[PDB]
């Protein structure tokens, strides 16, 4: 432990009278008034040594200060006892309970998975939703995200599918999740609590929690805490992990803040150059793993700024998880069920699920020749608006009724009424007999004799 | 260690010898002892950014430092004082030093020590059991206001020892002497808090309880309760000063901190001079407006730590003043003033901008901001209940939504209603978009109001319904034609005209239009539901629209009367009426 | 600024000021900021350039308890004929109204060019009326703005249909908008007219259109004015 500090400049830290630092270390720091704040390592250089502050340097004495620092890396207390008890951003109990014993010691770092490790996508769920099953499917263990924008139903159509999740799922032992908020709104927060009750998963479930009012190095350590919690239940505890994060936004802007308070050379839009890695530290994290029981489902909740889907964030979203949900604000102002946009939501593995022998093989081509009626719907609608009623093909009326039924019928179910992917299907089925004969060039012979009554 | 200015460059001006000093703490500089704010420190030498001016300040003068961050004082002679963005008072600097300018590098302190006032122990004596919070006695100090209840600071927890209640005092005096397990400790009646952090409470709630707006449109539309937070627009010359004074004055709210960062000369002394000439109306007549309310002051010329930080201050007096267990509300003055001012302050920081000129603490400093509010109970033995409402406005420079405080302002409040200055041109009442208004505290505040029985929720989404019909009838009159139409699109297209006249216009001027009682707006709701829903049974009782536009016109004049005469007293006396109403319906059974 | 400050609290006299080219003094103004060597902000200007402008036109204004008041009206060119300007955005939220330059009125050979769409100022509630101005300025402010807003929307609308199609409200338009350009637009270089040959000339201008052409115009003013 050093009592010596010697430099102090905004949001940081630098110490000297010390050698052999560790990256990433945890370090604590006792200062002048008593408060203890705990603190990463940033860069070690010879005699001279600089950190980062979690709790800001905000009211500290240079040389009244003593710091005591462990010099092993990111260290969190992980445990069994995690489930059914809350805990905060700075993983110091929220739920105003006693000490919790920790099994392991681990990183919350997290471990890449070995590619030959790495199992193949599989299986199948049911999400509640025709969209999370019809259009793009969703594997068990699989990463997709949720693309939504700022004042929609992005906490509350999450809540719909964490909701619906463990109900549904069953259908394709209840389903256990981990709910995470990286400076989140305390609104935001008193909804998720109230969700997250009223699913009475919360004896089953686990929640880390950083509010809005806490710092910006728990809400990007959240997210860390979140993995290491997952990578546990999807390994150790052996059982099905779901993985809810959100506020990806608020996480993204505070990087955006870290990169900037060391003046650090930005890339694209102001943000980290490590961007891509850096959310890949948590993205690639997710998969299936051969021979060992249970899986991490990634299913992300993102907010792009302005309501703008060729924002970089999106961009990067998309550039780092594979396949993503977005939530359009087109549909959410039209007073219909969740918002699903069908153009740019799609799923990392479609073909996984699909075929004989995991649900039915009237499934993909349904969905491929359902979207190919939904755009042509479209472009029609558009075709529409721009010459006139009359002055529209046959092909452009039916596909703009079919269309504005799928969206009325298929894309309107609700976030507390789970519709099997039987359901679905056959919804889906009812929706396409709509259309003529000729008007699915995406279905085989077959399908078309089958579905028709 | 008392600090020397080594190097002056512009505006900074780093110190030697001022490593006692801490980061982001006050400063006397010079021989004048200047405000000022430390940066940034290396060893002993500390980079400090002076607000004031640097002309003046040389070489040799010591600097002392104070050694912490910017505070403010909190209690008793606050209430009826003006301040600026320093916190400091410009009635008080113009009387002392009887002139027309400010000097840089003056001092003088927010609240009066020449006001001495009479206390009185009220729930606290010797060897009970207090903490941060606790209430330690009451003193009388506005007009209007119950007796002020003075605390024992926070991060005091002990026995008491020596109590100087009950007795006449200043603000200078200790009003107590607390044995706490650091033995011997003083306690005064007055307080300093940081203005960086936000007052401290016993446990966190959500607000379900309504706050009167006074206007029939803003309690109806888009209600903002007490603690709830609400947005605007600060266009100037779109009557958001009439608005905002209505807001004030007719506030179910116990107390109001009214926090300006910046604008026209013209703007803030019109302000300044008609902010005193509100007078009460609780108990026959108190006192001012200006008596029970809070005002902090910065122009233009004002320094840039004054304006973006002056919110903060403003904050941390409103939430002082709900650490006493009074609900009281937030207003805020051009924030993109305090917005751009944080960016020139991002300028002066060093630190690298995100978007459009914007620092990069942005989305935390907003979120901070707008989380410090809300209804909540306070710390201390009192237990006593408090609410802080947050209402911002936001004028970008190009009007732009794509600019960071147009986003950071929808994003943060859950309430933003929108004035449109065509609506404030369109020759009617205060200017809201009927498109574009929206809030997401409908929910629970609706759910929350049943428990009272006042229902709005009903009505205002089917009015909300009306409304869009009507405004799809609006589409479709500019496209084929007006007189083209069923009798439902004629009803609802004439119900939406005449609910632009005498149920949503609310004359501020008047005697019963002023202030509009829940009362009041519920039967006007209710009796304008009540005249729609007669006219639609009547449409389908075979009568002529024509005959019933002609014999119906009685209720009409009825309805339309129920915003004036006054007092609520007799809302049942508008119920006859809308039984009129139904009698309507029994004269389109005849003709 | 100084000097006018000294007319004000200290002499106690009416004062007015006037800034001439604030381009050039800002491009001095990115000289002396560069000359602290720091790295420029957008389109080379300060960051503080906000409060550059804040410790000047803050100097303006009227004194409680003090007779002498001074007021300013600054001038300056906007870049590149473009109002997105760094200058106009500065000047824009931060002072009251603003005066332009129509680039077409001062090209097609007719006196000062105020485009009469853009002239707005803030303090126009305060400076005219009975007692201050005239009881004739607003309203017949409002309706010479609105005839020549009216006559230009008639000026594309017969560029398009022709003088055929010419209505009532259009071919008034038409006439008042010639007149109100021709004349009311023209006053001289070194001509100053007084505010009541601004209020005749005014009434006597719009009486070419007809008593009830004008709904700008108020009941009590129309008795009482026009003759």
């Amino acid at each position: 432990n050093y009592n010596t500090v010697s430099g102090v400049n905004g949001p940081l830290v630098i110490l000297e009278k010390v050698k052999f630092p560790r990256y990433n270390e945890i370090v604590n720091l006792t200062l002048p008034d008593g408060t203890v704040r705990q603190g990463q390592v940033l860069e070690i250089r010879g005699d001279r040594a600089i950190v980062q502050v979690f709790e800001g340097t905000s009211g500290i004495d240079v040389k009244k200060t003593t710091v005591e620092f462990t010099g092993e890396s990111l260290r969190i207390p992980v445990s069994e006892d995690m489930l059914g008890r809350i805990f905060d951003g700075s993983g110091r109990p929220i739920d105003n309970g006693p000490k919790v014993f920790a099994e392991d010691y681990l990183d919350i770092n997290g471990s890449p998975i070995n590619p030959y490790a790495r199992i193949y996508p599989e299986e199948m769920i049911s999400t509640g939703v025709s969209a999370i099953d019809t259009m793009n499917s969703i594997a068990r263990g699989q990463k997709i995200p949720i693309f939504s924008a700022s004042g929609l139903p992005h906490n509350e159509i999450a809540a719909q599918i964490c909701r619906q999740a463990g109900l549904v799922r069953p259908t394709k032992e209840n389903f256990s999740i981990v709910f995470a908020a990286m400076g989140v709104n305390l609104e935001t927060a008193r909804f998720f609590k109230q969700d997250f009750e009223e699913n009475g998963s919360l004896e089953r479930t686990s929640l880390f929690l950083n509010l809005a009012n806490d710092p910006t190095i728990e809400r990007i350590i959240t997210p860390r805490l979140a993995l290491t919690t997952a990578e546990y239940l999807a390994y150790q505890t052996e059982r099905h992990v779901l993985t809810i994060l959100t506020d990806m936004s608020s996480y993204a802007d505070a990087l955006r803040e870290v990169s900037a308070a060391r003046e650090e050379v930005p890339g694209r839009r102001g943000y980290p150059g490590y961007m891509y890695t850096d959310l890949s530290t948590i993205y690639e994290r997710a998969g299936r793993v051969e021979g060992r029981n249970g899986s991490i489902t990634q299913i992300p909740i993102l907010t792009m700024p302005n309501d703008d889907i060729t924002h970089p964030i999106p961009d990067l979203t998309g550039y780092i998880t594979e396949g993503q949900i977005f939530v359009d604000r087109q549909l959410h102002n039209k007073g219909i069920y969740p918002p699903i946009n069908v153009l740019p939501s799609l799923s990392r593995l479609m073909k996984s699920a699909i075929g004989e022998g995991m649900t039915r093989k009237d499934h993909g081509d349904v969905s491929n020749q359902l979207y190919a009626k939904y755009a042509i719907g479209k472009d029609a609608a558009a075709m529409k608006a721009v010459v006139g009623e009359e002055a529209l093909s046959i092909e452009d009326k039916l596909s703009l009724e079919f269309l504005e039924k799928f969206e009325k019928t298929f894309i309107t179910q609700g976030a507390y009424e789970d519709r099997t992917v039987f359901e679905s299907l056959d919804q889906a089925w009812s929706l396409l007999r709509i259309y003529p004969k000729e008007m699915l060039n995406r279905i085989s012979p077959k399908i078309l004799d089958e579905f028709y009554d | 260690e008392y600090g020397a200015i080594y190097s002056v460059s512009g505006p900074v001006v780093i110190a030697e010898n001022m490593i006692g000093c801490a980061m982001y703490e006050l400063v006397k500089v010079g021989h004048d002892n200047l405000v000022g704010e430390v940066i940034r420190i290396d060893g002993d030498k500390a980079t400090i950014q002076v607000y004031e001016e640097t002309a003046g300040l040389t070489v040799g003068d010591p600097v002392l430092r104070t050694g912490k961050p910017l505070s403010v004082e909190l209690g008793p002679g606050l209430m009826e004082t003006i301040y600026d963005g320093i916190q400091r008072p410009l009635k008080a600097i113009k009387e002392e030093s009887q002139s027309i300018y400010i000097p840089r590098g003056i001092d003088t302190p927010a609240l009066d020590r020449t006001i001495k006032w009479q206390f009185t122990p009220g729930k606290f004596q010797v060897g009970d059991h207090i903490s941060g919070g606790d209430i330690y006695g009451s003193v009388f100090e506005n007009s209007l206001i119950s007796s002020h209840k003075i605390l024992l600071p926070p991060r005091s927890r002990g026995t008491i020892t020596w109590i100087a209640p009950a007795g006449e005092y200043t603000l200078d005096e200790k009003i107590l002497e607390v044995e706490f397990d650091g033995k011997k400790s003083d306690f005064t009646l007055y307080h300093t808090w940081p203005v960086r952090v936000p007052r401290p409470v016993t446990e966190k709630l959500s607000a379900d309880y309504p706050l009167l707006t006074g206007q029939r449109v803003l309690d109806a539309l888009f209600p903002c309760v007490q603690g709830g937070t609400t947005c605007i627009p600060g266009a100037f010359g779109c009557g958001k000063t009439v608005i905002s004074q209505s807001l004030s004055k007719y506030s179910n709210s116990d107390a109001i901190i009214y926090v300006g960062c910046g604008e026209r000369g013209n703007e803030m002394a019109e302000v300044l001079m008609e902010f005193p000439e509100l007078y009460t109306e609780m108990s026959g007549t108190k006192e001012p407006i200006m008596k029970r309310t809070t005002l902090v002051a910065n122009t233009s010329n004002m320094p840039v730590a004054a304006r973006e930080a002056s919110i903060y201050t403003g904050i941390t007096l409103a939430e002082y003043f709900r650490d006493q267990g009074k609900n009281v509300s937030m207003i805020a003055d051009s924030s993109s003033r305090w917005a751009e001012a944080l960016r020139e302050i991002s300028g002066r920081l060093g630190e690298m901008p995100a978007d459009q000129g914007f620092p990069a603490y942005l989305g935390a400093k907003l979120a901070s901001f707008y989380e410090r509010a809300g209804k909540a109970v306070a710390l201390g033995s009192p237990d006593r209940t408090g609410s802080v409402s947050i209402v911002a406005a936001v004028s970008p420079a190009g009007g732009d939504f794509s600019d960071p405080v147009t986003t950071a302002t929808l994003g943060i409040t859950q309430v933003f209603w929108g004035l449109d200055k065509k609506l404030a041109q369109r020759k009617h009442f205060p200017s809201i978009n009927t498109s574009v208004s929206y809030s997401k505290y409908t929910n629970v505040l609706n759910k929350f109001y049943d428990s009272n029985y006042p229902e709005f929720p009903v009505l205002r989404d089917r009015m909300k319904e009306i409304l869009s019909n009507a405004e799809e009838l609006e589409q479709v009159v500019q496209l084929v034609g007006k007189s083209a139409l069923s009798d439902s699109d004629k009803i609802t297209l004439d119900v939406a005209t005449l609910i632009k006249e005498d149920f949503l216009q609310q004359n501020g001027y008047s005697t019963y239009d002023a202030f509009c009682p829940i009362w009041k707006t519920f039967d006007m709701m209710r009796a304008f539901i009540s005249y729609h829903d007669e006219a639609q049974k009547a449409v389908a009782n075979g009568a002529n629209w024509s005959k019933l536009a002609d014999s119906t016109g009685d209720v009409k004049h009825a309805v339309s009367s129920s915003k004036f005469f006054e007092p609520s007293r007799g809302e049942k006396e508008v119920h006859g009426e809308f039984e009129k109403l139904l009698s309507t319906m029994q004269e389109r059974f005849a003709e």
